[PDB]
């Protein structure tokens, strides 16, 4: 790509796989045997790569907690109330109101996105802060829940390269030194 | 459902469009466990978290599957990460001391004292219309009877929210 | 001029060309449906013919008036029943509305809540894989209507 590669590999792009053993043609730096699990490869931690198998365990994680199928399609399909999911059901497509000031409260449950740790006013903890106080800062000002770190491969030290490959970490505790490429799952 | 009306059931779907069939059995009473789940609705709905922030395809995947921790040590970015792959999605009720507490107060009380990250309420409009909130902000105040949506890598340590009181677990 | 089919014992009208006789959801719905007979046809362009002759023909014998005659609305695809109406053109009070017979869109423009019969045909293939999966068409479209309000 023109200057005016740019990211080249940097393009982000996600994968569905119909198959599990397939996760290891993606990239290039795998380490990947084929009995190494689909959780442990790299395009699946990156997040670049989503088989439709790993919702195979939903069913037997649905079944112990009735609550948790319920906190994921929401979460994931943004509305899908069940009084909105019939009114699909009943004919066609969706259907348009004239905007009653009770369906604008229907707005602005939560904003999904991640933000980074190189401006802003937590740029100031994103340098050497403890996550712990980054966590309590988001809420106690801006009211986001930061409950995950999009962590760069390379941000250890280790002979600084072009890889802007990220995995992702899952709520990491109050500890836990921050370095300021890493970019926070908010809400 | 004609055998014995009573029994949940759990049914994989395979198109969106026709899950709403289950709507018309009159046994089928989603309230009491029957859910059906369905695959193009959830695949091509992580997909399209994932257009927003990159990585929730894999940050809730690992949210509700039993996940084999071992561990590693000499590497980097796999010491972080299974430290990562071993956090799930619990519930259980508040106590009744965070009864009139606002959400975001709340959620320090239980990531700094508990050490429990909690993601959503379920806050009680009707007992037959019952919403899910995820991370409302200072608009709301906790009910008595709201259920608490954690995550955490032990189920021990998720019952110490309905243990929590200002008299000797505070 | 004069429509009573030589034997003079069911009813006949003009040829009618397929067109004529199709409905969209919001055209049936301008169309007056009281006492009609809702016929569901899940069919193909390659599925065999059931031969719709024989439904139609004793619901326009000689025997009632014209008047009296109910309509009939095949919901059903058109692909199938482009196939089937050389042996109806002939018949008085019949359309046809293209659509499925499980989108309630298509059984509220219809206004099934009036119908005196809505009969459901599987037109389709039959011994396709099992025994008992056969008519699992027919079972929830029948699941379908009783469970609309």
């Amino acid at each position: 790509f023109d200057d005016s590669i740019t990211t080249g590999v940097n393009i982000p792009i996600i994968t569905e796989l119909v198959n599990d053993t397939n996760v290891q043609f993606l990239d290039q730096d795998d380490d990947d045997d084929p009995d190494t699990e689909l959780y442990l490869t790299q395009p699946f931690a990156c997040g670049t790569a989503f088989a439709v198998s790993v919702l195979d365990s939903l069913m037997s994680a649905t079944y112990f907690n009735d609550n948790i199928l319920t906190l994921i399609r929401t979460l994931v399909t943004g509305g899908a109330t069940p009084e909105l999911e019939a009114l699909i059901a009943e004919e066609n497509a969706l259907r348009g109101g004239y905007s009653t000031p009770q369906t604008l409260a229907n707005r602005d449950r939560c904003r999904v996105a991640q933000l980074a740790l190189l401006d802003g006013p937590f740029a100031d903890l994103g340098d050497g802060g403890c996550y712990g106080d980054l966590f309590c800062k988001a809420l106690k000002t801006y009211n986001m829940l930061c409950f995950g770190i999009y962590r760069l491969r390379d941000a250890h030290l280790s002979t600084p390269s072009q890889c802007t490959k990220r995995y992702v970490i899952t709520n990491p505790p109050y500890e836990f030194e921050l370095v300021p490429t890493d970019l926070i799952f908010c809400l | 459902k004609n055998y014995h009306p009573k029994i949940r059931i759990i049914t994989q779907m395979l198109q969106y469009h026709n899950k709403a069939h289950l709507l018309n059995i009159p046994s089928w009473n989603w309230k009491e466990g029957d859910d059906a789940i369905c695959l193009a609705e959830l695949k091509l709905g992580f997909i399209a978290q994932s257009c927003l922030a990159q990585g929730l395809s894999t940050m809730l995947a690992n949210l509700f599957s039993m996940r084999s921790f071992i561990k590693i040590e000499e590497d980097t970015w796999q010491k972080y990460y299974l430290e990562g792959v071993s956090n799930e999605m619990y519930t259980e009720y508040l106590s009744s001391a965070f009864v009139g507490l606002s959400f975001p107060t709340v959620c320090e009380l239980c990531f700094v004292k508990l050490k429990l990250l909690m993601i959503a309420i379920e806050y009680k409009s009707a007992n037959r219309e019952s919403r899910i909130l995820i991370n409302p902000g200072n608009h709301l105040k906790i009910q008595e009877g709201t259920l608490g949506f954690f995550i955490a890598s032990d189920a021990k340590e998720v019952k110490r929210a309905f243990f929590y009181c200002k008299a000797c677990h505070d | 001029v004069k429509k009573y089919d030589s034997t003079g014992m069911f009813h006949w009208c003009a040829p009618k060309e397929i067109e004529k006789v199709i409905l969209t959801r919001s055209e049936a719905a301008m169309t007056v449906l009281s006492g009609h007979v809702v016929v569901c046809i899940f069919g193909d362009v390659s599925s065999a013919l059931i031969g719709l002759r024989n439904l139609v023909m004793p619901l326009r014998a000689s025997n009632f008036h014209y008047h009296e005659l109910k309509h009939i609305v095949f919901v059903g695809s058109i692909e199938y029943l482009k196939r089937e109406w050389e042996t109806l053109h002939n018949f008085p009070k019949v359309s046809i509305l293209p659509g499925t017979p499980l989108s309630r869109a298509d059984l509220r423009a219809v206004n099934i809540n009036l119908c005196d019969m809505c009969v459901i045909l599987s037109a389709n293939q039959n011994n396709i894989d099992d025994t008992s999966l056969q008519d699992k068409e027919c079972i929830l479209a029948s699941l379908n209507i009783k469970s609309m309000q």
